[PDB]
């Protein structure tokens, strides 16, 4: 039936891709050749989501891979799972953004987006009942926010009535990456909040939180970082792939977690997370992925849900579990924490179940929640966006490329318009 | 250089 | 793919190249003549023949001397006979020499050798400018050189790693009057300077390497590690990947702020490295002490405006993330308000190499440090202090005027220069 | 049905909790390794009291680790029956009290004591019907009494209708093992009648005397010490874990002990102790149990009950005993022995009957007597914290940590006022 | 988990040192070079390299001659080269010459190294100080030391081992101005400072150990026993373990009487360890006669105000606390009324290590004893006394008052040791 097109922008973008498709892959049944060794009739029985077929059993995962950088989809192309892809689907620039919005935005966005275009429109005709489309990026390096802000743009003018989903990664507030990353930031968010149906918000200071605190790693790299992102993608989209009790796809997530158009970012979570040392301390039942989803410990974004309330909440459980015990637990969940939950919306919970486990885990739970106390978050980039403006820092690099001073100021009154909004719902 | 022309806004 | 080249003129920045080149040669097992005995070296090593790896270098000078020692030396069957370009008369310390009278003499050939070697090239990135600002050859030619290019390509970046004078070393009388000519004349024609002191370096070298023969070789095989260490991005892989333009992005405020000051990490000799553990976190914050920088000008008598952090080998985005924070809490260094995320960073898989025969130990991890700070007003308002002892008396400026120079040039320079000096204390004050 | 949390505090709190799990954990036949290799099916009925179950047959001790220095539950961690324990609940921090209550109550435990009463509540949710907690502690130490005053505080705070007890070791008479031993005990007292349900009394030098006179030890250690301390607690609590003929929990001992709120000092004892020659010699019945339980020698408190009058006395049987020797031995030590009795209250004595024996023996007896003798004890600590008070002797240690002079004074006042009624019921 | 930072000064400061290092080493079984031939050590030691342990220690002096000892020694390798730091002149006996005029040149240095040994700590809970009050260098960089530690950290704690001038044994003649300056600078900031004698160790050494020739290594190894048995509870795990902090919150009552009196059971020579069965009410009986202490003042003349006993090894709680009551229960001794509890104990499995060529025998139980009492009153007057019978000609004042100290300093030092002098008077009469 339906079937979700993969983009991918930048190199977190292409990063966090790589390891998707190692994952789903596994998951599938399916060698890095491309050629299914799989056990289960189930993985065939959906394999058209993500995978193409071709004449020869191999499979070809429906994705597209773009940078404005050779390097990082090179080493792609050149490590594992990168015969998978079809070489069609590799666009490559020469200059690269550098860290700037208007130059992935206006300059060399302008010269790749026909391209990619073409790709996008060729992968999607061969769909039959297309649902949506996915992107990954990150809104602090120029490439990523400017061409996925190009990208989404045309798309939402291409396919109005489709589904957008992104899984962005937001600047983290306490160490930085990029000096100029609060500026991107705004600016990429005045067209999101425009143009994407929903976001889900990724903070790498979280990730390192979760890693370290409660995976128990000494080392954690940006492998383990991508593997727990694409962990929480495949726990999203998994009752499109497999049967269950209860059935959720994309635009039944986006009915339940949008009350008003501009308020459309989630912070996502994932269960369970034990280390190879206190897994057999503690037995995996419904009351303990419920309680570790609901725990700001727990959550992707930097961002303390306690100091806000939640709109609405989707858990999604994988493996066989009872109703029954999902619905008593997100009763007395509602119950204990009521003072967390928008007076002006009973039941702010929306569960689905799908049958099919994590291949090797007994069960697991994703959590997707929406809450205002995002609203710090945007705040704190108004403000350090404010604290460079002011004094026109780094300006002339955006200037140069066709941008203006008041686009700049738009976008930070679109920014604090936001945040005035999230604040009269609270 | 001028880092002066900005400091006057809102 | 993305192609840098590299541009070597006068006698420190031909000594230099030298240095780097046998680095390179040696960190991508590459023999002196060329062969590899045995790759994304594309970027700096072109391919011609059968398995010669030519480097995209030009060699310019107008004395000799120094480029003949290089067609003698080990290296002989490495460059291209017509990457090295000579004169006969040197500029003889006089900046009019080597920008009006003896540069404009071999500026046409030296701008078509590099148009040849750069059409070849189809992602061409920047440019490369090793060069002393003290030097007549260095400041004149280079000054002109780059006016040059930017007028010829515009778009494509330009970097230059140059010899600051030192406050209290020279080698030079007429020193203070070049400095501020080239300084004067190439403010506007740059996109980001990165500055060393030879007295910081000897200073490096007594201190941690023990070394109390620091010969120039020395000095130039450290300059070639922090430039190996800026290129490794371009020159390998790793969890995050910085390029050229990145640099000037994230290091430049301002049109006319573009001289941050480059260090290095950790500098420690062989029998010193079994002591101590070279992590994350120490180096991270060896980077930082102002006894490590190689400018001699003290951090804390100003503000950082950015900082550039590249990590080599072993390393992990987490230490470096705690590191950065852990730096960010402590007060003993300053950041400007306007500037509230003052950092970027790159990290790269492939560790430094060391040469053999040389003076550093071998380590798994290391740090390129560069700061943009108001810490550099200082020096800047010395060598003015400089000019003007020397030019209220008129000295050695019959030299330069009859060589062409006009005698306002002098006033023009010295008045920009106070200007520039001024934008510095316009963004070392807090609102 | 009912379940118990068991928190320890401090260096002594540690190794008496150590001491104590390994005994429980040979009752109910667990290995070390946590796997369930016993041969009664009473070992499993009712395990849930003290152990949760875990997946595959593990079974996790309700245990929480306290301390403000690693070193002692490192030692814990690595030595036997260090794998058994939840590795999440060890809570150390890093400066250590240092022999201060103001330390270890004001500074360091306002660090620790969140985290330690999240991985409380966290246990706790998990109860079915939580029955109470129990603190193991010490009033001489720095750690083990501001930290554990604080958590009782803010339990007691928490979980107003639970039941809270307490195991402290009380400073000895003679021999003093810190200087700042006065201060410390008045601090910790002028809390703790105001916030915890029972106490029981335990002096170190007592234990000594019993394991020299008594047990004919040559060098008792520690070990020895904790081992019978350990044998008391289980004592206490078999009742909620064998079936008997006449079973009685915390709360039913608690109404039957405490006439008021402010008496809550009891001083425990335990039956039968011999050595390995003497055991052939002596025969083991009732009334030998009994004459052993109300012998001056045989309690675990140094202050001789024929000082003062019992007020209440709880006598928990264990074995196979026969109901009418029980209580005939009874009336017979009312009768004769009555002049210790108050006279206010007939009936002093509270028997319960647990059918199973401990482990390997015959009958057992756990004596709990709360005698009006405990104000020798009370006196003779308000003697010494007034008498190094007078001189402001270490004082500024505690001022420097934020209190002040009106907070000893007040305890004082207290406690001097907890005297005044303890000699008044007399 | 907790570390602690070793710091030593001056002549006496680095020969202690140095054995107290060897004996550590001993004991945890590391080679000299720093390697280990088979861990709670992580307190001292820092791993590093491959299986290499680096002390945490600091090495000062204003003499080059007993660091470039050390340097050459058979320990050479096993210090990072950076700790052992050394002047060029030393103070020469003058406190002003160490504490204003050559102190102040390696300050910061000193500080430096300090504060990067101390970062690398995440517990770190104190600092060990040893130096001397009769030196120059001592007393003056070690209040100096102590000043700036002080007003850096302020809640870290700062123990002291320091040698007391000698009632009759003098190997100087300017050591009550020495003595007396230092004690009122470092009255305020010294949490803690136990103290030795050399006059009493050499008694001990002639009465108990039956050496007619006792060389400073003798000495030096007996304070590193002393050394080992404070910080064994820290190293090893026990029965009962001490802090750091506990020492100091169970020993000072008042901020003003901190100098508690060291001594060290049992000291017996190997012939007569084998007709003596040791025990543990033995050892504490013999802890407490006068001629046993390890400063030459008698006990008797005074009142305890806290007592600390460590004990090592093969030792059973009840016997201790016997013994502990037998020690209280007897009249010949005496302690103050307003401290009825005046006792604490901590016990620790790891019995004591005998050093090859030592002049001690193997036990398996040893008792450190630290007693806070008012019989040093009397060191502090004889001091005084001394102190006056040179002052009142004014002797030697020149050579302090020509390096900038002014006179009136050494007023007020007379004038601040006399109020010590009435403190203890107070607190020695009951109530
Ligand atoms: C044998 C077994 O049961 O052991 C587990 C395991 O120990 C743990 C730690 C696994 C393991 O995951 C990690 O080690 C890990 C480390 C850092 C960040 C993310 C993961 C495991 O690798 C993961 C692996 O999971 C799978 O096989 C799923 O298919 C998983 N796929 C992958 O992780 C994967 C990795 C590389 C290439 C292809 C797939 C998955 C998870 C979520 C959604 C879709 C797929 C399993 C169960 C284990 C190991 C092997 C140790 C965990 O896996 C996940 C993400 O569910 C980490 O959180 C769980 C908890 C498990 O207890
Ligand atoms: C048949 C018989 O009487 O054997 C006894 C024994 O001889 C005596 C002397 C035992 C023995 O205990 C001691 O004398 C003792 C005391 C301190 C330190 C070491 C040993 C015994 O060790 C104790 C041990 O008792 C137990 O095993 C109990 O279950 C005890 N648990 C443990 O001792 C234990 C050991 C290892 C691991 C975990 C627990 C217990 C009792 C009540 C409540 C909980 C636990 C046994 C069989 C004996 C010996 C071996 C001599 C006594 O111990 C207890 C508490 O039962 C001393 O008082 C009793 C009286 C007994 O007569
Ligand atoms: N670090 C370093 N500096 C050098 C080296 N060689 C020369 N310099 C610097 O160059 C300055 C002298 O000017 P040069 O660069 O030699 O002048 P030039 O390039 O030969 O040009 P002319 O003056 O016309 O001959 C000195 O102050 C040195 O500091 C070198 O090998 N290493
Ligand atoms: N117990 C003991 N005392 C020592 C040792 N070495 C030196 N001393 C004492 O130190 C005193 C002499 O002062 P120094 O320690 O040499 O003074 P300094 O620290 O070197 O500083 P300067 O006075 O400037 O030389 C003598 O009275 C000795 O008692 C030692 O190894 N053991
Ligand atoms: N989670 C995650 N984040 C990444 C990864 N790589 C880069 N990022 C983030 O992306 C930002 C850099 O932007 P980048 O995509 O490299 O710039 P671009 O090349 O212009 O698109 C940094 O803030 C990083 O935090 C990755 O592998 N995983
Ligand atoms: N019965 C018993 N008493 C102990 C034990 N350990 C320590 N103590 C007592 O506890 C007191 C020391 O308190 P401690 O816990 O070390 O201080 P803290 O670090 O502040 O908690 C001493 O008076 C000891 O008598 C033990 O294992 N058993
Ligand atoms: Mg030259
Ligand atoms: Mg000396």
């Amino acid at each position: 039936m339906r079937e979700i097109v993969h983009i991918q922008a930048g190199q977190c973008g292409n990063q966090i891709g790589a390891k998707f498709w190692e994952v789903i892959s596994d998951e599938h049944g399916i060698d890095p050749t491309g050629s299914y060794h799989g056990d289960s009739d189930l993985q065939l029985e959906r394999i058209n989501v993500y995978y193409n077929e071709a004449a020869g059993n191999k499979y070809v995962p429906r994705a597209i891979l773009v940078d404005l950088e050779p390097g990082t989809m090179d080493s792609v192309r050149s490590g594992p799972f990168g015969q998978i892809f079809r070489p069609d689907n590799f666009v490559f620039g020469q200059s690269g953004a550098g860290n700037n919005w208007a130059k992935g935005h206006y300059t060399e966005g302008a010269e790749l987006v026909d391209s990619v275009l073409d790709v996008v429109r060729k992968e999607s005709e061969s769909c039959d009942c297309l649902q949506g489309f996915q992107l990954t990026h990150s809104l602090g390096g120029g490439t990523g926010s400017g061409m996925g802000t190009l990208l989404i743009s045309k798309i939402r003018e291409e396919y109005p009535d489709r589904i957008m989903n992104t899984f962005s990664v937001v600047p983290s507030p306490k160490v930085s990456d990029t000096v100029v990353e609060p500026y991107n930031a705004t600016l990429s968010v005045h067209q999101l909040v425009e143009n994407t149906d929903e976001t889900y918000c990724i903070d790498n200071e979280a990730l390192y939180d979760i890693c370290f605190r409660t995976l128990k790693l000494t080392t954690p790299t940006y492998g383990d970082l991508n593997h727990l992102v694409s962990a929480t993608m495949s726990g999203v989209t998994t009752c499109l792939r497999f049967p269950g009790q209860l059935n959720a796809d994309l635009r039944k997530l986006a009915v339940n977690m949008v009350p008003f158009p501009r308020l459309h970012f989630f912070m996502p979570g994932f269960a369970p997370l034990t280390s190879r040392g206190s897994q057999q301390y503690r037995a995996l039942t419904v009351p303990e992925l419920t309680q570790q989803m609901f725990d700001a410990k727990n959550m992707m974004a930097a961002c303390d849900p306690r100091h806000g309330r939640y709109l609405t909440v989707a858990a999604v459980f994988r493996g066989r579990m009872s109703m029954k015990e999902v619905d008593e637990q997100m009763l007395n969940v509602q119950n204990k924490n009521s003072s967390y939950f928008v007076e002006w919306i009973p039941n702010n919970v929306k569960t689905a179940v799908c049958d099919i486990p994590p291949r090797g885990l007994k069960m697991s739970a994703t959590f997707i929640g929406n809450s205002t106390a995002i609203q710090e978050l945007f705040k704190r980039i108004s403000e350090q966006f404010t604290a460079m403006f002011r004094r026109k820092a780094f300006l002339h690099w955006y200037t140069g490329e066709g941008m203006d001073e008041m686009e700049f100021t738009e976008a930070e009154s679109n920014m604090n318009d936001l945040v005035s909004e999230y604040q009269q719902y609270q | 250089c001028g880092s002066k022309d900005n400091i006057k806004h809102v | 793919m993305r192609e840098c080249i590299s541009i070597h003129v006068g006698q420190a920045g031909v000594q230099i190249g030298n240095a780097c080149w046998e680095l390179y040669c040696l960190e991508h097992g590459i023999q002196p003549d060329g062969q590899m005995p045995s790759d994304s070296f594309n970027t700096f090593f072109s391919e011609t023949g059968a398995g010669k790896h030519v480097p995209r270098a030009v060699f310019v000078d107008l004395e000799p001397t120094v480029i003949d020692e290089v067609r003698t030396g080990t290296y002989r069957q490495l460059f291209h006979p017509e990457q090295l370009i000579t004169g006969k008369e040197d500029a003889a310390n006089n900046y009019a020499r080597g920008h009006y009278t003896i540069g404009k003499e071999i500026i046409d050939l030296v701008l078509d050798r590099i148009r040849k070697l750069a059409d070849q090239c189809t992602g061409l990135q920047g440019f490369l400018v090793f060069h002393s600002f003290g030097g007549g050859t260095g400041s004149g030619f280079t000054s002109l050189l780059m006016e040059r290019l930017s007028v010829d390509y515009g778009k494509k970046s330009k970097l230059e790693f140059s010899i600051y004078p030192a406050p209290q070393v020279s080698t030079a009388v007429v020193e203070p009057y070049n400095s501020i000519l080239t300084t004067h004349t190439t403010l506007e024609h740059s996109d980001c300077a990165f500055m060393v002191d030879n007295e910081a370096i000897y200073d490096i070298c007594r201190r941690n390497l023990d070394i109390e023969r620091p010969t120039y070789t020395n000095l130039n095989r450290l300059i070639s590690q922090i430039v190996s260490s800026i290129t490794a991005s371009l020159r390998f892989d790793g969890a995050l990947n910085v390029d050229l333009t990145e640099f000037q992005t994230n290091l430049v405020p301002y049109p006319r702020i573009h001289f941050p000051l480059a260090t290095y990490a950790p500098v420690i000799s062989a029998e010193k490295a079994y002591h101590e553990q070279l992590s994350v976190a120490e180096i991270t914050n060896a980077c930082f002490e102002p006894a490590n920088q190689m400018v001699k000008c003290d951090p804390r008598h100003g503000k950082y405006m950015a900082c550039c952090l590249l990590y080599r080998g072993d390393v992990v985005p987490k230490d470096v993330n705690a590191a950065i924070a852990t730096i960010k809490t402590k007060r003993s260094i300053q950041f400007v308000d306007w500037c509230p995320t003052g950092f970027k960073v790159g990290i790269n898989y492939q560790p430094p190499t060391v040469v053999p025969g040389g003076d550093l130990a071998k380590v798994q991890r290391a740090v390129c440090m560069l700061s943009n700070t108001t810490a550099i007003a200082e020096a800047w308002a010395r060598l003015d202090h400089k000019f003007d002892l020397m030019y209220a008396k008129r000295a050695f400026v019959h030299w330069y005027v009859g060589e062409g120079m006009e005698e306002g040039e002098f006033s023009e320079a010295r008045e920009d220069m106070a200007a520039l000096e001024k934008d510095y204390e316009e963004v070392g004050v807090d609102s």
